[PDB]
């Protein structure tokens, strides 16, 4: 765990996801997807403690999944990060609290408009244009907030996430193996295999 | 009548019909008997079987080395009872390393049985035993009924018929108590006691049943080709 | 009304008697023990054509050296059963061997008077426990919900127990092979089963120190289907 | 402890050390570090050896319960969240592990997981746990290819133990092998460090560092 | 002991039905009639007090219809206070969904919810069941407007126009009658005091013995609004359909 | 701060023959630089053919050797008198030892007897519950003095066929019960002048088929 | 806590609670499942004494508990809700631990050791209610359709029904239905299930739905024209 | 977790012939402040058994509750109370010792050191001591506190092993603890003059000693020495 970045553009949202998994003085794998499926329109990409990260976004999805086969229907973006920031706010005030920080990145079909939220493990939740959690932010929100523009295409999106991409990997301290991007918009959620 | 439909209901006469009940099912039982000497002290348990087929129902459960008991009626609430004492006899050694006095070991067995008496909801125990034993004041009998009430002997029998074989035994008072150092003549004096009881069957090889404990002699068991011996 | 755990004047647990009325009911079961293994057979009994036979499990596994078949509430027998095989697994954790058949049959009539005012009523399911162990050897037990479980060289239970038990009572003899045991639960199962007996309403088992529990194919019982009506016609 | 597995062309290689260690007592040259769930289904055993070892022989009998309930094998997934999810629960309670979950099933072919006591569970085609897992990542790494024969994927999986049983002081003992195939898993010896080195040496003309 | 004295609540007659849940329709077909009608752009709710008395006060009353949110109301029909119950774990059950998702808790959500636990004792606990039937009012952006229906035995259906109560068997051929998909709520509310007023035990239907609340997109712009209508409001409206 | 724990001193040491098996123990109790007792015996017999000593915290070393006693005698009670073999009294003991893992016994356990083909087999413990069955183990106070000694003379590590160029290693064999006894009774008066926990007494328990036999001999008392 | 045992033996061996339960499935509208050579139909009959019927929103009365599996019953609607959620549940927890989704054996299994449960538990009485569980299980594509009961019985069926006269229907498939050969599309399957609830049930109308399940999570429910178009269709085949 | 308060000293004892013999003085120290002079640290139970218990004294009255109530739980349902079923050394030493190591397993222990001495129903000597910690050790001379490194060197001199006792009389072991007692008085800071003895046959019983002094003091070279160098 260490780098997630999650853009909203005109038509959707975009997530970049670090593949390392580091354990002590040992990279044990550089493909990890740090994200998993809330529903069709929504994902979440995750990091933090390590078991926490896991344990709490398939706690999630399964709590989702369960929504959608009782009512029959999706959950809008705003409905589930809601629902996310709770279990995290209850979670702070536990025994042993989740120390996960998430970002969920979805489309509203009702409203036909992407959506970012970023919540950390305190259940602080925020809707933002472009989003970072850990060390990323102090990077990539002051690049973001040059190179940014509201009405952006998908293409123009992914362009800005290469420009953000390539400044960690200059300037940050741990290689992090890049990162798997996913794109969420009105026909669902798709991997960029290349990147 | 009216007042047997639980164990907290007296009737007018001052009967308690579920304990009695509950009596009625050791009669039912297969006979067993017990008696004793200065030394040692014997179990001796007919065995019934379900059909030729089937194996003899095993009548008598080991609670220590110098402890145990011979059942007549529902057997599960023998397993039951003889958890409990091998439980009270376990911690009477761990806490005190103490062996468990006979006469403790009744005493805790009637205030058990009594608790299921007096509550609703709960049923009283459906067996009787017999409880033999050696400990620090020599040789001891004991009778269990699930009324509560225990009784010290020197010998008894408890089944169906076992007043046959305690009237043998009234009889045989005053030899079979000096029956000292002797094993063998003992079990023979219980065998021939347990033979007063028989209608039409006889004691086989995989019927009879036998227990022993005293002064030299762990609480042991003998069934099979052993107890052809005694036949 | 009155007490769940109530004793009659006859001195027996109502509730227990009235339980052994529905085993009764139930379809056959039949177990017969021999030196090279023990045989349990059952009478599937499928309540209509279009239900689809394979899908009745009445034999089930316990471990792999100890089987079990059923007769009565069957849907009773499933707690029974899990409790059982966790029984079994668990002593192998704590002891690092195989649990004894008559632990295991101890164990399972240990939940069979559990009941009263625990669970609310007795079970409705009858019992026969096949199994192998280093010590007492090939084993057969029959459990019922009085709590009680006897050893049995052979037992049926079910509606057609009295009789089969009567023709194992001629039958039966301590030199019998596995395949005459085979044999011997088809032959009295036919006997006393309602429909025609074939390898869709009747399943067999075996359990054997060397290959352990094993219920047998439709294919492998069909044979040994033919292989019993030409012996019959020999004489 | 210096654990292995790795994937590749026939299947999955195991390797293991064999020592235990109480600070710089040697307190064992002969313990198993492998435990044997199933035909199909090996674990590995780095970290606190009681730890290990108590949970992973129960993590077997929880495997037995699901084919008997299921009448089906269980599956590598399956079987690596069990013993994970367990884990999990005594997250902060000081429990020490590094596992290797490792089997062949249909569904999955040859497949490997990484469980650790801090809940850490992930799918990977090679991995090294233990004090000594560096060593055998050096070896590992730089002669591992694919396609490599049953044959070179023993030896590899065999030497890079013995490059950490070296270099790493609380790793050592012997090593023992096992491959996993289609068909189950086949053990390939127990084999000292104390004749394999010098034979390792002489044979490949390795380890100059060494008075030979 | 006790057992004596338990009336066993929840079990079966041999015939397969629930003793204490036929029973409590026995009650609620005795409380007064309550009707729901759901029209194109709103939802009419109007309800018959029972047998009224002249010294009563009129306006600062409230027997059958309550409030659940802002974009839910009820019906009742039988044991007020035994829906008050249920009126509260309702109202709560609604907060508790806005404070999850911060949205308002769809209509069929707070149905079930309600609805499951009457369900409860009549399968659990020895209790007598609620003697309620409830004509669940309300709008959500997926659905729009609904009507349902929930009784003691938990079980609860959708409906265009329905009644509970008194008299529901001769009301509900009247609103099968004269109802009509096109329908606008103005029409409903006609629709809804004649029914009354026709299948009534009294002598004339007037404002002092009814409750009329209507649910409508009636506000200024892709919002709704509820209306519990007051005692003049109630005389005015009973006046313009001409029934007095 | 009250602390649970103390140490009592002492060494046990374990080696399996053949067709037997011995465990042997010092009979020396201690805390800090006093003798609480000269002849405290810790090596028990625990009924079928199992031998047993928990060395290290003597009250956490009593309490698991009585529960395993009593898990012995309960054993017999729930599997009709069956015998307890040395691989399930193993991993029994570790179920004891591993149920207080988060405080736990504080003690070296070690276990002796014969297996089911009635070969000589001895079990060692840690004190959570980890376990493994060898030839060879000595525990306890001592355990570092007297365990390479071990290695060297029943297993036969280092020593290599003379003139064989250091190629052909000495062939691994069985020791009689009285060269066993030899290297124990050494191993302890070697571990008696070196460390000073250990001294007194020393008592050997032997286990064959036939039962189990007792050997006591005097060690050094400074 | 309310402890009163409500199922209990009778002396002729008859637990009545049980027995009283499976009156009330019989009471209940009738549910019908007939599988193909590829796929699963579930039929459901709903009485017409109910206009005035919102059907956007009325429960319906077949259930989804996966993506791949689905559940009708007859019976008590309110109990169904209490197994349907229950199942819903125990299917997400499922993907949770084995990484997989349920089998339709497995939670078929499930259900119906639930209500087996209701049966010997102190102070509740059984559920009045039986089912019809169908479904594809993963990366399958044999057809599975099992049943459930209120005494706990599970079994599986190549073609069943259940409630209110499902002995006439029964009779009718037990003539129709060639084991040897399935029907083979997906219109024969749904043909012939519309055909056996003709026999019971009135009006082909807003009277009978359809549901049909297909290979990896492939469910869809029928409209009313769709469904009328096979009541017209067997109508005039049947004037011969 | 506790911390001692009001404290015992030293409790000695030794095998004899045909008994046991135990002693403890008669103080109850407050820290460095010798508070209370009047308290009794050897308590009999029955004629056969005397428990001297050192440590905190709070926790020692806890203890003579629990073995007070002891004799009278044995007493009931019990015709041999007095006889063969009375009260044995080692059965009130199990007793103690497993309430000890209970204790100390719940991290709340009874801050003693206690010395179960006695004899057996068949004549056997029994001594055996336990802790705060639960542990539990015999020997055939016993002692707590500076006890253990005074009192034994002198105990075992008498009695150095098993083969030692029947050799040994009352009258040369009785001498050994009077000695032993000085000692502690010389070397002690948290000892007193005044203390206790108890002597237990086999032959002639349960002999309690109350209000004996340490007395033939060696003082009088004191006033030789001067200074502490030049
Ligand atoms: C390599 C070889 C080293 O890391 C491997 O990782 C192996 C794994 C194998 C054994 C499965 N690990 C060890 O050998 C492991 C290292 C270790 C030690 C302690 C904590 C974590 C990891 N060693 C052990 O677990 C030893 C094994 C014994 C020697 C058989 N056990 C101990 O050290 C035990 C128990 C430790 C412990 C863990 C958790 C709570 C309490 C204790 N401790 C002792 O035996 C204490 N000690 C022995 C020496 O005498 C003084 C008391
Ligand atoms: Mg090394």
């Amino acid at each position: 765990m260490d780098i997630i970045l999650g853009i909203r553009v005109q038509d959707s949202v975009i997530l970049a996801s670090s593949k390392a998994v580091t354990r002590g003085i040992s990279v044990l794998k550089d493909s990890d997807d740090k994200t998993r499926q809330l529903s069709p329109h929504t994902l979440m990409s995750f990091a933090g403690e390590a078991g926490d990260t896991v344990q709490f976004a398939e706690y999630i999805q399964a709590n989702i999944q369960l929504y959608s086969i009782r009512e029959d229907y999706e959950l809008s973006p705003q409905a589930v990060s809601s629902f996310v920031r709770q279990e995290l706010a209850k979670s702070i005030r536990s025994r042993r609290p989740y120390q996960v920080n998430v970002l969920i990145g979805g489309y509203d079909k009702k409203k036909n408009k992407p959506e970012l939220y970023q919540i950390d493990y305190l259940g602080t939740k925020v809707e933002l244009p472009y989003g970072a959690h850990g060390y990323s932010g102090f990077y990539t929100f002051s690049l973001l907030d040059h190179h940014y523009r509201p009405d952006m295409t998908t293409e123009e999106g992914l362009d800005l996430l290469k420009l953000c991409v390539q400044e960690l990997e200059k300037r940050m301290p741990m290689d992090f193996k890049g990162v798997i991007v996913k794109i969420v918009d009105k026909d669902g959620i798709r991997q960029v295999d290349d990147f | 009548n009216n007042y047997d439909g639980d164990t907290v209901t007296f009737s007018p006469t001052g009967r308690l019909f579920q304990v009695e009940y509950a009596l009625e099912a050791i009669k039912q039982g297969s006979v067993t008997v017990g008696l004793r000497s200065n030394t040692h002290a014997v179990l001796v348990a007919l065995k019934r079987n379900a059909d030729e087929l089937s194996s003899y129902q095993k009548k008598i459960i080991k609670c220590d080395e110098h402890m145990g008991l011979s059942l007549a009626g529902l057997a599960p609430d023998a397993r039951v009872l003889s958890n409990y004492l091998r439980q009270q006899c376990n911690y009477s050694s761990l806490v005190f390393n103490r062996k468990l006095a006979v006469e403790r070991a009744g005493h805790l067995l009637c205030d058990k049985a009594q608790k299921n008496t007096q509550s609703y909801g709960g049923r009283p125990y459906g067996v009787g035993l017999l409880i033999i034993g050696y400990d620090k004041s020599g040789a001891h009998l004991l009778e269990f009924q699930p009324s509560g009430n225990v009784t010290e002997l020197y010998g008894t029998a408890i089944g169906a018929r076992s007043q046959g074989a305690k009237t043998y035994l009234e009889r045989t008072l005053d030899t079979f108590i000096k029956i000292d150092g002797n094993p063998d003549e003992l079990i023979k004096a219980g065998v021939e006691a347990i033979s007063q009881s028989l209608r039409d069957e006889s004691l086989t090889v995989d019927n009879l049943s036998i227990a022993i404990v005293g002064k030299d002699t762990p609480f042991t068991i003998y069934d099979g080709e052993a107890v052809a011996k005694y036949i | 009304d009155r007490g769940v755990s109530t004793f009659s004047p006859e001195g027996r647990l109502f509730q227990v008697e009235y339980s052994l009325e529905a085993i009764k009911l139930g379809s056959t079961a039949i177990g017969i023990a021999t030196k090279e293994g023990v045989v349990l057979g059952v009478e599937k009994r499928a309540t209509s054509p279009l239900l689809e036979s394979d899908s009745i499990e009445k034999i089930v596994e316990i471990d792999r050296h100890i089987g079990c078949a059923m007769s009565g509430l069957t849907a009773d027998a499933r707690s029974m059963i899990e409790h059982a095989r966790t029984a079994a697994v668990t002593h192998n954790l704590y002891y690092d061997e195989d649990i004894n058949v008559e632990s295991l049959t101890q164990s399972v009539c240990d939940l069979a008077l559990r009941f009263g005012e625990l669970m609310s009523r007795p079970f409705g399911v009858a019992l026969l426990i096949a199994g192998h162990d280093a010590d007492d050897g090939y084993q057969l037990f029959h459990a019922e919900p009085s709590g009680t479980f006897y050893r049995y060289n052979a037992k049926a239970i079910g509606s057609g127990s009295e009789g089969a038990q009567a023709e194992l009572l001629n039958e039966w003899h301590s030199s019998l092979t596995l395949k005459e045991a085979e044999l011997l639960v088809l032959k009295i199962l036919k006997q006393v089963m309602e429909e025609k007996l074939d390898e869709n309403n009747a399943q067999l088992s075996c359990i054997t120190k060397q290959d352990g529990f094993k219920i047998y194919d439709n294919e492998k019982t069909a044979e040994l289907i033919k292989e019993l009506k030409e012996k019959e016609a020999a004489e | 402890t210096t654990t292995l597995a790795f994937r590749f062309q026939g299947g999955i290689i195991v390797a293991v050390d064999s020592r235990a260690t109480a600070g710089n007592w040697v307190a064992s040259q002969t313990v198993k570090k492998v435990i044997e769930i199933n035909p199909f289904l090996l674990g590995t055993m780095a970290g606190g050896t009681v730890d290990c070892q108590f949970w992973e022989t129960w993590l077997g009998s929880q495997c037995r319960l699901h084919e008997l309930r299921e009448k089906e094998r269980i599956s590598v997934a399956a079987a690596s969240k069990i013993l994970s999810n367990l884990v999990y629960q005594y997250k902060g309670a000081g429990l020490s592990m590094g596992t290797m979950i490792c089997g062949y099933t249909r569904k999955e072919g040859p497949t490997i997981y990484y469980v650790d006591s801090d809940g850490t569970r992930l799918k990977g085609d090679i991995f090294c746990v233990g004090s000594g897992q560096t060593f055998a990542y050096g070896v590992l790494d730089s002669n591992y290819k694919w396609d490599l024969s049953v044959e070179d994927a023993l030896y590899l999986g065999k030497r890079s133990i013995l490059a950490a049983a070296h270099r790493d002081a609380y790793s050592g003992g012997s090593v023992n092998l096992y491959h996993v195939t289609e068909d189950g898993w086949i053990y390939h010896g127990n084999h000292d460090v104390g004749e394999l080195f010098w034979k390792v040496k002489e044979e490949e003309g390795s380890f100059n560092n060494v008075i030979g | 002991g006790s057992r004596r004295y338990d009336s066993r609540t929840t079990i079966f007659s041999p015939e397969g039905r629930l003793y204490q849940v036929e029973y409590a329709l026995e009650s609620i077909s005795h409380a007064g009639t309550a009707i729901g009608i759901m029209a194109s752009d709103g939802i009419v709710l109007a309800a018959e007090r029972k047998v009224t008395s002249t010294l009563l006060e009129q306006d600062t009353s409230t027997e059958k219809l309550y409030k659940l949110n802002d974009k839910i109301a009820v019906a009742v029909a039988g044991l007020t206070a035994d829906a008050e119950i249920l009126i509260n774990t309702a109202r709560i059950h609604a907060q508790n969904y806005l404070k999850t998702y911060n949205e308002d808790i769809p209509v069929e959500i707070l149905v079930r919810r309600l609805s499951d636990i009457k369900q409860g004792y009549t399968q659990h606990g020895g209790l007598r069941p609620f003697g309620v039937s409830f004509i669940y009012a309300g709008y959500d952006d997926r659905y729009g407007y609904q009507l349902y229906t929930s009784n003691p035995s938990g079980n609860y259906t959708g409906w265009k126009a329905i009644s509970v109560g008194a008299n529901t068997s001769a009301a509900q051929t009247l609103l099968q009658m004269d109802y009509k998909d096109d329908m606008k709520v103005d029409d409903a509310i006609e629709l809804a005091l004649k029914t009354l007023s026709k299948t009534t035990d009294s002598s004339a239907l007037t404002y002092d013995r009814l409750e009329f609340a209507t649910i409508r997109k009636g506000a200024n712009d892709g919002e709704v609004y509820q209306k519990i209508f007051k005692p003049q409001e109630i005389k005015d409206i009973l006046v313009k359909t001409g029934i007095t | 701060q009250f602390n649970p724990y103390g140490d009592n001193g002492g060494t046990i040491l374990g080696i399996a023959g053949e067709d037997f098996a011995v465990l042997a123990g010092d009979t020396r109790n201690i805390t800090d630089y006093s003798i609480n007792s000269r002849y405290e015996p810790k090596v028990f017999d625990c009924g079928d053919n199992i031998v047993m000593s928990a060395n290290g915290f003597a009250a956490d070393g009593d309490a698991l050797v009585k529960r395993f006693k009593n898990s012995v005698k309960w054993y017999h009670f729930d599997h009709n008198d069956k015998k307890l073999s040395i691989n399930s009294a193993a991993r029994n003991i570790q179920h004891l030892l591993y149920g207080k893992r988060f405080f736990p016994y504080y003690v070296h356990t070690i276990i002796a007897g014969l297996d089911e083909d009635g070969k000589g087999a001895v079990y060692s413990f840690d004190p959570v519950g980890s376990y493994e069955r060898e030839q060879c183990r000595a525990g306890g106070a001592a355990a570092s003095l007297i365990m390479p000694f071990l290695d060297n003379q029943v297993n036969f590590k280092n020593q290599y066929e003379p003139g064989t160029n250091g190629k052909v290693k000495k062939p691994l064999k069985y020791l009689s019960v009285e060269e066993v006894i030899k290297l124990v009774r050494d191993s302890f008066t070697s571990a008696t002048e070196r460390h000073i926990q250990v001294g007194d007494g020393l008592e050997i328990l032997i286990v064959t088929k036939d039962g189990v036999r007792k050997e006591f001999y005097e060690l050094k008392r400074d | 806590g309310y402890d009163r045992a409500l199922s209990i033996f009778s002396p002729d061996g008859h637990i009545f609670q049980v027995e009283y339960a499976l009156e009330a499935v019989k009471r209940g509208t009738c549910a019908v499942g007939v599988k193909g050579k590829n796929c699963v139909v579930l039929g459901c009959e709903r009485r017409s004494t109910l206009k005035l019927q919102d059907t956007r929103i009325t429960p319906s009365k077949v259930s989804k508990i996966d993506s791949h599996v689905v559940l009708s019953f007859s019976g008590l609607n309110a109990d169904s809700r209490i197994l349907i959620e229950k199942a819903r549940v125990e299917a997400q927890s499922h993907r949770l631990t084995l990484e997989d989704p349920v089998t339709v054996e497995y939670l078929t299994r499930y259900v119906a050791g639930v209500q087996q449960r209701y049966t010997q538990s102190g102070g509740v009485r059984p559920f009045g209610v039986s089912t019809l569980i169908a479904g594809f299980d993963p990366r399958d594509d044999e057809p599975k359709l099992y049943q459930t009961e209120p005494s706990g019985i599970y079994s599986s069926w190549s073609a069943q029904t259940i409630g209110r006269n499902s002995k006439t229907v029964r009779e009718f498939l037990e003539k129709n239905y060639d084991r040897k050969e399935p029907p083979a599309t997906v219109e024969e399957c749904v043909k012939l299930t519309v055909r056996s609830l003709l026999e019971v049930v009135q009006t082909g109308a807003k009277n009978i739905e359809i549901t049909v399940v297909k290979p990896d999570s492939d469910i869809v429910a029928l409209s009313s024209e769709e469904i009328n178009q096979y009541v017209t269709q067997i109508e005039q085949e049947k004037q011969e | 977790t506790q911390q001692p308060i009001v404290t015992g000293t030293s409790v000695i004892s030794m095998k004899y012939d045909n008994g046991v013999i135990i002693a403890a003085d008669n103080l109850g120290s407050y820290g460095s402040l010798l508070r209370f002079n009047g308290v009794e640290r050897l308590i009999p139970v029955g004629d056969n058994t005397v428990v001297g218990i050192s440590g905190d004294i709070s926790d020692m009255q806890h203890i003579e509750r629990l073995l007070k109530d002891l004799v009278t739980e044995n007493a009931y349902d019990n015709p041999l109370a007095d006889a063969e079923e009375a009260l044995e050394p080692s059965y009130i030493f199990e007793y103690l010792a497993t309430v000890m190591y209970q204790r100390r397993s719940k991290m709340n222990p009874l801050w003693n050191a206690i010395i179960v001495a006695g004899v057996q129903s068949n004549g056997d000597q029994f001594l055996r001591y336990v802790n705060l910690l639960g542990v539990t050790y015999s020997s055939p001379t016993l002692a707590t506190g500076f006890g253990a490194h005074m009192a034994n060197p002198l105990l075992r001199k008498v009695v150095d092993r098993e083969s030692d006792i029947p050799k040994t009389t009352v009258q040369v072991a009785e001498e050994a603890i009077v000695n032993a007692m000085r000692v502690l008085y010389y070397r002690d800071a948290r000892s007193s003059r005044n203390f206790s003895l108890a002597i237990i046959d086999k032959n002639t019983g349960l002999t309690f000693k109350k209000n004996l002094q340490v007395e033939n003091m060696k003082w009088d070279f004191a006033k030789d020495i001067k200074g502490y160098g030049t």
